[PDB]
């Protein structure tokens, strides 16, 4: 579970991301698609091409559901509601790829928020993003 | 692949048992079961509302035989399962778009299968022959994915 | 989450393992050990030869365990309180291991319940194992 | 392994600019931060009851250089790594009993820590061909593995 200081940390790393939110999801996504790609099978219908509208498009809405996330963080389930509804039902996308993404946005991070991004933040935004994943994918079966 | 003649033979003696169209059905239908997020790619089968509708749906055993038919046809090359599958590799990141972790999922369940199906011949070390296998064939299946 | 009809499922299947659950525990270690040797780099204090005593008897504290577990479905995390503090401060047995168990605890069910094992009991017993891991890993950071 | 001439000079001109007694030391603090039960190998390097502690400790820094600079070296034979790391892989399966898993930690923990020290630099085409060279070091680690 996310302590106190977790939660802490995730709220003052995720402020300092600030505007720059869905500039820093999409750069995470081109990350997980070149480093991994077999997650590729899940956006036949995207352009994914450097500088995609379609790929900045989606990281924006990564990125604000992570927002709304960290806003809620102690009720978590409810907030997530119908993005849980959507991955488990129609989206339908391999636990796995939850970690390949996760991984790329701690990426991100690490090098936009040099400062930031201290190893006892690093963990805590860890945690924070195995949270996420889990809630996300608890209504699969 | 890398198997011990001890291992090749127990794979091959037990696959003689093997009814291919009955075990594919089955495997198959099991997967969608346990695993439903795989039946994302099966939407055009009909009804899979529930176990017995899965179980039961004509068109997943129809891909079940067709699957586990290729599967089959790969132990005869067990020395070359890079180069069987390439193709079907091919075929299944370009136009189908599966994710390669679904191969991993039949596999196991495929394991399963054959476990409930052989009970007490399907021992410790028939199932390690049987691990390395599915992993080989899981593998080959996702060596030209790009 | 098991829902109510999966914990009649594995109520249903443990119960007839009964008095076999100890030697379940140890077939399934034994395929572990051999399918996964990997799960070895834990064990490098036991004497792994086939029927070691060693085996069975980790194999029926392994089925004691989940025998507490399906008695107390409904407060898993509380039943297995100790176990998760065990394995979390202790063992610290890296999660993908259990994937590999619980893969081998369903082969061995498989091979010896061929009446109870169909399609909807294997997936009740999957989500049940699966379950388990999560409690059994919950601590661990 | 197979690398593309372009990910193998994207590796190559990074690694000039590391210097791997600093990076060594910040990759092991960090697995140890963020996977704590990867503590289970170091229970005689002293204190690494905090992230500052774990950091700052000597053993650890100590430590985090020798496996560095072993990864240096497969760097340099990225043609044939698992003849590279055979010995190594065996003394980490007979002798100090590592499970594999802890390798691809490792390697995802050296790429945030790239990515940090090198910030815009680390980019995307970049940080994909270091994905493949760690998963590739991992591999040759595990091989010996039985
Ligand atoms: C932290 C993890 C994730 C979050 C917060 C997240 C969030 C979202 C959001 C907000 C949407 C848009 C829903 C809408 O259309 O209103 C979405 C859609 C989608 N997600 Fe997830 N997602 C995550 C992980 C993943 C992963 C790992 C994959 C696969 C590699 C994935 C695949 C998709 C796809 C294919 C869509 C639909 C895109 C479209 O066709 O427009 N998601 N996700
Ligand atoms: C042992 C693993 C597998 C083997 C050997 C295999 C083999 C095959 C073969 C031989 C075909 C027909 C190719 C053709 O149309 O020429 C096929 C098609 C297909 N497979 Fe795979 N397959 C495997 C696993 C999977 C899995 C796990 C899934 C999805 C969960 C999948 C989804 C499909 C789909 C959707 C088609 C096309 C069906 C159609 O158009 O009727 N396959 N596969
Ligand atoms: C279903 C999952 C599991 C359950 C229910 C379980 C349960 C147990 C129990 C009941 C004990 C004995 C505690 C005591 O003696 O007080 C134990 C110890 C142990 N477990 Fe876990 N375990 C599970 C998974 C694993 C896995 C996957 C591994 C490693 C591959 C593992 C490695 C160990 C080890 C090394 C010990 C100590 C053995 C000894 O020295 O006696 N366990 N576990
Ligand atoms: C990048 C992958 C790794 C490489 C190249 C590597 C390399 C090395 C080398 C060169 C040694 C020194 C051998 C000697 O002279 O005693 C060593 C020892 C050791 N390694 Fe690994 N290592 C790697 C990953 C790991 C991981 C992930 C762990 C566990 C988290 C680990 C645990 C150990 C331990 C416990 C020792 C013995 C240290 C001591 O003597 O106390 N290694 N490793």
């Amino acid at each position: 579970v996310l302590s106190p200081a977790d939660k802490t940390n995730v709220k003052a790393a995720w402020g300092k991301v600030g505007a720059h939110a869905g500039e820093y999801g999409a750069e995470a996504l081109e990350r997980m698609f070149l480093s991994f790609p077999t997650t590729k099978t899940y956006f036949p219908h995207f352009d994914l091409s450097h500088g995609s509208a379609q790929v900045k498009g989606h990281g924006k809405k990564v990125a604000d559901a992570l927002t709304n996330a960290v806003a809620h963080v102690d009720d978590m389930p409810n907030a997530l509601s119908a993005l849980s509804d959507l991955h488990a039902h129609k989206l339908r996308v391999d636990p796995v790829n939850f970690k390949l993404l996760s991984h790329c946005l701690l990426v991100t991070l690490a090098a936009h928020l040099p400062a930031e991004f201290t190893p006892a933040v690093h963990a805590s935004l860890d945690k924070f993003l195995a949270s996420v994943s889990t809630v996300l994918t608890s209504k699969y079966r | 692949m890398h198997l011990t003649p001890e291992e090749k033979s127990a794979v091959t003696a037990l696959w003689g048992k093997v009814n291919v169209d009955e075990v594919g059905g089955e495997a198959l239908g099991r997967l969608l079961v346990v695993y439903p997020a795989t039946q994302r790619f099966f939407e055009s089968f009909g009804d899979l509302s529930t176990p017995d509708a899965v179980m039961g749906n004509p068109k997943v055993k129809a891909h079940g035989k067709k699957v586990l038919g290729a599967f089959s046809d790969g132990l005869a090359h067990l020395d070359n399962l890079k180069g069987t599958f390439a193709t079907l590799s091919e075929l299944h990141c370009d136009k189908l778009h599966v994710d390669p972790e679904n191969f991993r999922l039949l596999g196991n369940v495929l394991v399963c299968v054959l476990a409930h199906h052989f009970g007490k011949e399907f021992t410790p070390p028939v199932q390690a022959a049987y691990q390395k296998v599915v992993a080989g064939v899981a593998n080959a299946l996702a060596h030209k994915y790009h």
